[PDB]
């Protein structure tokens, strides 16, 4: 019984870590959209401040 | 002296600058806003007794004068990297950081011990408090270093479980109700 | 006696003799085709020129037209005669009834009441809404603000508050529609007139179709009608449908007035324009105004200058969020951002205060786990922290409530929940006495009784 | 009535506005990009029979 | 006779002042003697007072103030027609190769209006490229735009050469290659890779590369396009390659900054969408002919939301993305069947059998893509028997998407094949309907039709 | 200037500059006042040229030598905004101090794994 429970422990940790890898992967694809949105907003704000400040 | 929201004085001075058509800067703030806050905050000084005698023309002898400032700044979304906070953080002798996550989690007052500093340090403490606070600093330091595991607390060895459970308790001890000030004897007693 | 010399969008420049130049905020008049157009001067440029904002369609204006200087500011009907009728920004009647039999007219630009005259009130006001009067109770004579993005419930919540406090209230009421839909104004006018409460409400409407100047000054036009009832000794209710449009109209005009832009394109005088209004909407020793203000936040950015500068002017702030409304949880109040000046042990009692703070603590602890739950799944959470999550979710659902003004959407009948009845339900959910009941037992129910009853049907 | 893209109308108005050197706001859109769509979409309305009578000089009775 | 005089010179922007009634019209060309050689200026704006602002189509160093300027009464005009095939030209239509003059008879202005509403074709045909992967997974509309999002080392140039060859041979169309803003080395080695495969006589090359002032990189795409339009008016089906549309955007951004116009979305010109539209709206299928276009697209910062990709994707119909992986396995062409897309894949346009065959192979491959990871972690025999069949069919389909090009004979030695669409649909229905399970996956590799896969398995 | 006078006598002086970050902020303010068009993060356009005009006089000539020790505040610990980003090009060693180490009590609070020297 102990040895079977050990093999089940390994087989369960495997699927848990597979799901966690897939969830991290699906979370990168959101963090990167937020990142691009912030990059664009910063470029726009800086360049507008410069131009509309001059003259 | 307590300046409530020097970050509204900065906005009023920005309005005045932009209406006089002065060259804008970053976030439309004028160039000389650092020189606006600097020559304000450099008045909070402790003066030696000879300056006080010279000033009062000998009427007051052997006493130092003092003025303490506690300017308040508001940061939008915790961004210390804005034109006004990044100046006043450089002008002042210290920084008490209040955080909204701590305030929501029940930790009121909500001072962040690990990101706040006082450059005067122990020189401005009664010797009992200077003695006792040294252990609080290190307890909270080790607790902040171990905090990452608080979510996996069951796995830890008991040799560190004690450090983590002492950190949580000294953190729960620094909570305090509003309008309930402690005399130095009570603070020293509780920290002991 | 003056000529037009420029017409840029909504702003008009007028040249007068050097010795007759109007004063600031005086009102001028022109003939735009068949119609008569009222201008309000904003600036005295040098050399007899004066720069103004048109309170109407600017199209059709030639140069060189002759404009007449009316020697007084904009003045609106005021008092009892303006009650139950709809009015322009200019105080003209906009329903098809006759004249407003006013005995007095007031200038819409006035100084705020002196600091000596102010008054403070701890008298709690009760509303039928669980989350509002648990997390952010507000008091008679105080300011309330509903912050939220586009389409999250900050108009439906205001109509529910109107229903719950305004009909059960003796004094008159004033409703200023600033830059919102004309459809909603018609719907509200007819709902009032069909329940015979219209004769207690004064309406002012400068809705989104109208050019910038109407949206710019309609809010002041409403505050004047409110100030009158206040100074008469009465106590008033003032509902402003969207105060963000008051500053958006300023931003639209600022650059034409020749003023260097500011932080995110906003006018350089944003904070002063906003304060000079919100400082006169207050209660005083001679009367009190109770005000509910919807505050749109652009692009859901709670740090944009316009909401950021408005936060300081409100006593109780209720912050709605799209991430909750997308869960079907209405009202979508965000309990970790709503607050009130009135949430103190002294004002609301130790039991209410403690329940509110416990709810905040639990929900925040649940927020802190949301990322580990996202990556590693919920099965990795300690047994103590799996109870916290289930109670947090039950609390999330129990803050939802059906509204009488939302039957049109959900069909379910509305509910009115007394404060005594809600702090008890939350004490129960937190203490665990309902910790055996499925989550969906708490979705859209009035009181805890109704939840234990709904659980029988699943 | 169907406006195929009121996102491209906003872009063309942004062009016309920037070519006149008008200070832009968020995402470089002008200040009145809200008013642009507001005065447009607020025309899609339903009107009561009295408006239809008064407008059409009484030729049309009772319709909306 | 010259009438203007240079009045300002600032970088590439030159201002010239004409008599008050002789002010040139916008986009008119001007010329000046920049020492021992003439220089062409293109008008961009009319300022008041007879002053006109231009951009130099050349290096502006050496320009004094007061030089005389002659006002050509027409926009930049280039040579067009059969005479330009196999030549190399720059933005002004000057033979940049050393083989002498272009022997054209007719010259067209490069600035023109898009076909009117009632010139467009009242139908919607398809272009049979002859490649299996494209014709199945990403069909081309005749007169549409196709983006090519592959990177480097994947065969973009040989794919382009195969399209050129097939569209010249198996149709009767010519091709035009506009080299907007890319390395000179690639231009020279493309010229050679084409001259030694005999397709050079079927394509007209116009090159404006990274070493050119902004005006050249801006107008070279219009030069290429206005040669393609001349070929269209003859009634042909034409193919127009753009070497990078992103650099056509960036040259316009540079020019707009030079003219001092206010910046817009994320650093781009305010007229981004209109500059892109007035180009992309001239390559369409007209009642007389059609211009198809294959355009290499580069996405900045790996962001498909940046204004330039977002503005471009509004015009692309198809999209084929090349993959380093699919090449590593040895399958050429290296198109990725799961990322390549086309808005022609609808039953209502392409038919139900083609649509559902493509969707079939797509689902098969996108399941295999994860059965293979399950194999990578747990080993093969952990699978189910149903899944082993899925893998055994997916490998065959994946092999069958290879093809031998007439241009690739110099690498593979095998003779090139041109596969009609019907044959690709048959082959893939068969491989997916359970037919041919009895022959090995290497019988499909680099074969051609399935009727040749059977013959390759016969002798294996 | 005082250090250069001492150097020209054949001495080996040591020059201490109490904060480069505030030298760059003073340059930013002075540049904004004169109305020059701003650069990357509001920094004057001449940032790197002012830094070079300063740092290129601190050198050991054949007659004498000026050594230097320079404190440099890193705002928000980012190490990447133009001021420390532009100062690194001139330094020959970098000693990084961490508040975490200091809080454990061990001053000087130098981080031994991040400190470096050419
Ligand atoms: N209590 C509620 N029950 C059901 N739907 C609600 C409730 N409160 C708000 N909503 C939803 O809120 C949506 C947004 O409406 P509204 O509040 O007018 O938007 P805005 O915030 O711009 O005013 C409505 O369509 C409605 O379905
Ligand atoms: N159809 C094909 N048959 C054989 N080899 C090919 C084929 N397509 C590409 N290759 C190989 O891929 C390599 C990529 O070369 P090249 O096309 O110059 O790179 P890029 O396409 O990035 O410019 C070539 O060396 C060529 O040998
Ligand atoms: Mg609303």
């Amino acid at each position: 019984g102990v040895v079977e429970n050990l093999a089940s422990e390994q087989a369960a940790r495997m699927v848990a870590m597979k799901a966690a890898t897939d969830n991290g992967g699906s979370l990168i694809k959101e963090l990167q959209l937020v990142y691009n949105k912030a990059r664009q907003a910063s470029i726009t704000q800086e360049l507008t401040e410069i131009v509309s400040g001059a003259a | 002296i307590i300046y409530d929201d020097l970050s509204k004085q900065a906005v009023a001075y920005r309005q005045i600058s932009l209406l006089l058509r002065r060259p804008p800067g970053r976030e439309a703030f004028p160039g000389d806003v650092f020189y606006l806050h600097s020559r304000l905050l450099e008045r909070a000084a402790r003066v030696n007794a000879e300056y006080v005698e010279a000033f009062t023309k000998g009427e007051v002898k052997g006493k130092t004068g003092s003025l303490t400032a506690l300017p308040i700044i508001e940061t939008q979304a915790g961004d210390v990297s804005a034109f006004v906070p990044t100046n006043v953080i450089s002008i002042t002798d210290g920084q008490i950081f209040l955080e909204t996550n701590l305030f929501n989690a029940g930790i009121r007052p909500a001072v962040n011990p690990g990101i706040s500093v006082s450059r005067v340090g122990g020189a401005a403490q009664t010797k009992i408090m200077k003695k006792l606070s040294g252990g609080i600093r290190t307890a909270l330091a080790q607790y902040r270093e171990l905090a990452a595991f608080s979510q996996f607390a069951s796995d830890l060895d008991d040799a560190t479980r004690k450090q983590l459970d002492h950190g949580q308790k000294v953190t729960e001890l620094l909570k305090q109700k509003q309008y309930a000030p402690m005399s130095v004897a009570q603070q020293s007693l509780v920290l002991f | 006696t003056g000529k037009i010399v420029q017409v840029i969008g909504a702003v008009v420049d007028v040249e007068f003799p050097q010795d007759a130049v109007p004063r600031v905020y005086d009102a001028l008049e022109v003939q735009n085709g068949n119609e008569r157009l009222v201008l309000e001067v904003q600036q005295q440029l040098g050399g007899g020129i004066v720069r103004t904002i048109a309170m109407g369609s600017s199209d059709g204006l030639r140069r060189g037209l002759d404009v007449k200087d009316l020697e007084h500011p904009i003045e609106v009907p005021v008092g009892k005669a303006t009650l139950g009728r709809i009015m322009n920004v200019l105080g003209e009647p906009v329903d098809m009834k006759g004249e407003i039999g006013e005995e007095e007219r007031w200038a819409i630009h006035r100084a705020a009441p002196s600091y000596e005259e102010l008054s403070n009130s701890q008298e709690l006001l009760e509303t039928g809404i669980k989350v509002i009067d648990l997390m952010a109770p507000f008091a008679k004579g105080g300011k309330v603000g509903l912050f939220g993005g586009a389409g999250v419930g900050k108009t439906v919540n205001m109509m529910e508050l109107i229903r719950n406090i305004a009909i059960e209230h003796s004094g008159y009421s004033v409703f200023a529609g600033v830059g919102e839909r004309t459809r909603e104004g018609n719907d509200f006018y007819h709902e009032m007139t069909d329940s015979n409460v219209i004769d207690k409400v004064s309406l002012v409407y400068g809705q989104m179709n109208e050019p910038p100047g109407n949206r710019l000054r309609v809010a002041l036009t409403g505050l004047t009608m409110a100030e009158k009832f206040r100074d008469e000794g009465r106590d008033v209710l003032l509902f402003v449908d969207n105060i963000y449009r008051y500053t958006l109209a300023g931003t639209e005009v600022s650059a034409l007035l020749g003023r260097m832009p500011s932080a995110v394109g906003y006018q350089p005088t944003l904070a002063e324009e906003m304060g000079v209004l919100q400082e006169r909407i207050t209660s005083t020793k001679t009367g009190s105004i109770t005000s509910v203000q919807a505050v749109y936040v652009p692009a859901d950015d709670l740090t944009d200058p316009s909401p950021a500068t408005t936060f300081a002017h409100l006593d109780a702030t209720v912050v709605l969020s799209r991430q909750i409304a997308s869960l079907g949880i209405y009202p979508a109040v965000d309990p970790l951002d709503s607050t009130s000046r009135q949430l103190d042990p002294l004002v609301v009692g130790q039991e209410h205060y403690d329940t509110a703070r416990g709810v905040q603590s639990i929900l925040q602890r649940y927020q802190e786990l949301k990322d580990i739950i996202a990556i590693l799944g919920m099965d990795e959470l300690s047994e103590e922290d799996k109870l916290v999550v289930a109670r947090a979710r039950k609390i999330q659902r129990f803050l939802s409530q059906p509204f009488f003004v939302a039957e049109v959407f959900t069909g379910s009948p509305g509910k009115y929940v007394s404060l005594k009845d809600t702090i008890r339900g939350f004490k129960g959910i937190m203490e665990g006495e309902y910790d055996h009941l499925p989550e969906q037992a708490f979705y859209m129910v009035g009181s805890i009784e109704e939840a234990v009853e709904k659980a029988k049907k699943l």
